[PDB]
């Protein structure tokens, strides 16, 4: 923001934008795909208890 | 003068104010154009070579 003259730099800011959504949301991804393998695994110890 | 296409003078600039405002309104300036940075805000940047 203090190189770039500012009616240019956004296609800069949202290529960088959308990068780091696009990582945040895969992270999110992976915690939904662990979350529900450990469900299972509480599930299966609470039958067993 | 100047010198020759093969023969580029060539210089260093070091220890100054680089005060571009001085350059960039004075003469008609018929071509002038940056690569990356705007060369609406070279005044809040400092440099080393």
């Amino acid at each position: 923001f203090s190189r770039l003259d500012k009616v240019e730099a956004e296609v800069q800011i949202d290529r960088l934008i959308t990068g780091r959504l696009q990582s945040l949301q895969t992270y999110v991804t992976q915690q939904l795909i662990r979350a529900a393998e450990i469900r299972a695994s509480a599930n299966l110890a609470a039958t067993k208890m | 003068r100047f010198a020759s296409v093969y023969a580029w003078n060539r210089k260093r600039i070091s220890n100054c104010v680089a005060d571009y405002s001085v350059l960039y309104n004075l003469a008609p300036f018929f071509t002038f154009k940056c690569y990356g940075v705007s060369p609406t805000k070279l005044n809040d940047l400092c440099f080393t070579n």
